[PDB]
RNA sequence: UGGAUUCAACGCCGGGAACCUCACCGGGGGCGACGGCAGGAUGAAGGCCAGGCUGAAGGUCUUGCCGGACACGCCGAGAGGA
RNA sequence: CCCCGAAACCCCCGGGCUACACGCGCGCUACAAUGGGCGGGACAAUGGGAUCCGACCCCGAAAGGGGAAGGGAAUCCCCUAAA
């Protein structure tokens, strides 16, 4: 085992975990995870927005989940615990998924998008952009961007600061792509106070 | 119905059938440079999550 | 399903087996007959009368 | 009158496989020295029986990679070309060749005009 | 006295520096002789994919890169020093390896 | 090994099925044979003391010699109606025609007390 | 086998295909989850000894074989579909 | 969405995608002396390595073969490049 091999392996494993949980906890605002291999075992921490949903009925869910974890993925001794997002309204994949969940409930896209935008910009984001792309308003597909505030697109500050999120809304007639981008209250180079 | 089942998942050891992406399951353009086994498409999709960056 | 295979013949107070036996195998193994040889039902391997 | 490498066919038969291989070219020698596949061995024993016995049948096969041997002589083998079992009556001067060389897959082209 | 090599590798210079500062400050808390954080050549795993699935259009490439920074530290092997460098936090995105030269 | 015409005596639905529910927790303690080949095997070897048979098997295979043979060992055979409750009481999913009891469990105090009930009825 | 046909198709689909890859061709063999239907395990759902067919095959079969056990022979309704 | 659905699903053998009277694109080698051959002499970097790189020794005309130090990578090797 070479060292780059180790890094690659850890990343790939974690990525596949992330994929599985993204599938299975999409009702829970699954934002992500983190993993530490303590001596007594490997303890992981799921950051999500409804730990109630990830635990289910008295730990049922975490139990079958940790079984899956140690079995399908090489893990010494899973020690799942759960935590929240400190500001999910600044997280953007949770919001993309909430929006897709809404569109699947059946809410109209303008209403859902503007609701989410209002929520984010009241919860304190400097900027927000939302693209909905697909068979909106009939059979020929189109794209709609709902935006508010101040948002950068290009450069390292975009690649770092703004949080990007993507989701599919699987409706009766097809997919709606939901891109969300949120710029929090943090500063850029040309400020110069 | 006394017979013998003949699906015969044959264990290739070299070949485009031997190697398969761990995500989608594609057989051809698979990355195996440093222990990876990923289709070029998937890799491009997830490389940031693995820590790969695009400074050039 | 062949579905009826009563082979033993009751001699009266005891059964006698229609089966033959394989010597290189264990007990209970019952055999067939194909014109010069036997057949193992448990696993199946080479054998002849001789 | 035939004389493969200064050896007549009787001698080729009485030879073993090792020495015949020594007489063969490098490719076929390698094939043998690496050994035959199960399908090849089954074909071969069919052929043994047919020189003996009768085998009660013509010899058919999918194996185009079996190198011909002196034992595979005076016999007609039907080789699969992809579509058909085409017959190959084996003479002495096929002695170190593959069956596929005589069973062909693509028929000759007789072109039409461009368009 | 026999020496102890500590090869440590990461993707974050700052975690790496944190560890090396832990080691520096602990050796000078004690008095054992450090051998500096020798910086080794950093590995650039480069993967040059084509960024198109279609195969159509102009050919454009993504040159993705992973960087592994590597340091080594030699410190004389004492039971005290060894116990406490074992006690070190060693954050998650770092590997270490304590070989001993004897 | 029974037929619809080959029902000689009276079996209470409580007796037969509850004795089988008793040896249900006996098959985990030991071997219990099934089918008429193994039932002939058991009854003619002599290891069994009684059997329980159903009216399902096709065609007549032993009833030509069983009436003069059943008294060879003083061995009773209790009737169960059919495949359905036979296989449902046997614990398995797919039934048999005969339940040849070897090594009974849950105590002779109940098993062969019901054998005393067929001492009442017949052998 | 296909896709792509000015720029922006044609050493492109990371497409350097012996098998696989493959999607084409010739041949061969497996697959109905859930229910119900024909039934039922009676010794078999399933595997299976020597051979005939077979390119080769317990695939099949006269001839026989048992380790202990349900159902495409029929419907819906499906899994999967490069 | 439509269709196949016991076949348009899955697996195996063999063939094919490698066929060639022709047209086109991109390229390699050349049409020589601003060179060809032979023998000698020099000078790199990037990257990669576990059933993987393989120095070093021996065998062989070559391709290659046997054994094999060290090397999980600023330690060893690929690796004394060609013009
Ligand atoms: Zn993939």
């Amino acid at each position: 085992m070479a060292i780059e091999r180790y890094f690659i392996e850890e990343g790939v494993r974690e990525m596949l975990i992330d994929e599985y949980l993204e599938k299975e906890l999409r009702r829970a605002g699954y934002s992500g995870i983190d993993i530490k291999k303590t001596p007594l075992g490997t303890k992981v921490v799921i950051f999500a927005a409804s730990p109630g949903y990830v635990i289910g009925r008295g730990g049922r869910r975490i139990r079958e989940l940790t079984r899956i974890l140690e079995r399908q993925f090489g893990l010494e001794n899973p020690q799942i615990e759960v935590e929240e997002i400190k500001n999910p309204y600044l997280n953007a994949k949770v919001q993309a998924i909430r929006l897709a969940r809404a569109l699947e409930r059946g809410i109209h896209f303008r209403r859902a998008a503007y609701s989410a935008i209002r929520a984010i910009m009241r919860n304190g984001a400097r900027g927000v952009e939302i693209r909905l792309s697909g068979k909106l308003t009939g059979e020929r597909a189109k794209s709609v961007r709902f935006y508010q505030g101040y948002l950068a697109k290009v450069g390292n500050p975009a690649e770092t600061l703004v949080s990007r999120g993507y989701a599919q809304a699987k409706l009766k007639l097809g997919v709606i792509g939901v891109k969300v981008s949120i710029m929090p209250p943090d500063a850029k180079l040309p400020d110069e106070i | 119905m006394a017979k013998a089942d003949y699906n015969k998942r044959k264990p290739r050891k070299f070949g485009k059938g031997a190697r398969r992406c761990v995500r989608c399951g594609q057989y051809g353009p698979v990355i195996r440079v440093h222990g990876l086994m990923l289709c070029r498409h998937c890799f491009r999709e997830i490389a940031p999550k693995l820590g790969f960056k695009k400074y050039e | 399903m062949g579905q009826k295979w009563k082979l033993y013949e009751v001699k009266g107070g005891k059964v006698r087996r229609k089966n033959k036996f394989c010597p290189r195998c264990g007990p209970g193994v019952f055999m067939a007959e194909h014109k010069d040889r036997w057949s193992c039902g448990r696993c199946g391997y080479t054998e002849w009368k001789r | 009158e035939f004389k493969y490498r200064g050896y007549t066919f009787e001698e080729l038969l009485n030879m073993s496989l090792e020495d015949f291989a020594k007489l063969l070219p490098s490719r076929q020698r390698r094939s043998l020295k690496r050994g035959l596949s199960p399908e090849q061995k089954k074909l071969l024993r069919k052929i043994r029986l047919a020189r003996k016995g009768k085998y009660k049948k013509p010899i058919r096969t999918h194996s185009r990679d079996m190198v011909i041997l002196p034992e595979m002589v005076g016999i007609t083998i039907h080789v699969y070309n992809g579509k058909e079992f085409v017959p190959v009556e084996i003479k002495e001067e096929m002695i170190g060749h593959y069956l596929g060389e005589f069973a062909l897959t693509r028929k000759v082209v007789q072109h039409g005009s461009p368009g | 006295m026999q020496k102890a090599r500590i090869k440590l590798a990461s993707t974050d210079i700052k975690a790496l520096n944190e560890v090396t500062d832990q080691i520096r400050q602990i050796a000078e808390r004690t008095g054992v002789r450090m051998s500096g954080p020798i910086p080794l050549p950093t590995k650039r795993i480069r993967i040059t994919t084509r960024k198109s699935p279609d195969g159509e259009g102009t050919a454009t490439f993504d040159k993705f890169e992973l960087r592994v920074h590597k340091r080594l530290v030699d410190i004389e092997a004492d039971e005290r020093a060894m116990r406490q460098i074992m006690r070190i936090r060693v954050p998650e995105d770092v590997t270490i390896e304590i070989e001993l030269i004897s | 090994m029974a037929k619809p015409s080959y029902v000689k005596f009276e079996v209470p639905a409580e007796l037969a099925e509850k004795a089988l529910e008793a040896v249900e927790l006996a098959r985990d303690t030991g071997r219990i044979r099934k089918g008429t080949n193994e039932t002939t095997k058991a009854v003619e070897r002599g290891q069994a003391k009684l059997v329980v048979i159903a009216e399902d098997v096709d065609p007549e295979e032993i009833v030509a010699h069983l009436p003069p043979l059943c008294e060879e060992k003083e061995i009773p055979y209790i009737y169960v109606p059919s495949k359905k409750e036979l296989g449902a009481a046997a614990g398995i999913e797919v039934p048999a025609a005969s339940v040849a009891i070897l090594e009974p469990g849950k105590g002779r105090e109940l098993v062969e007390d019901i054998a005393a009930k067929v001492r009442e009825l017949m052998k």
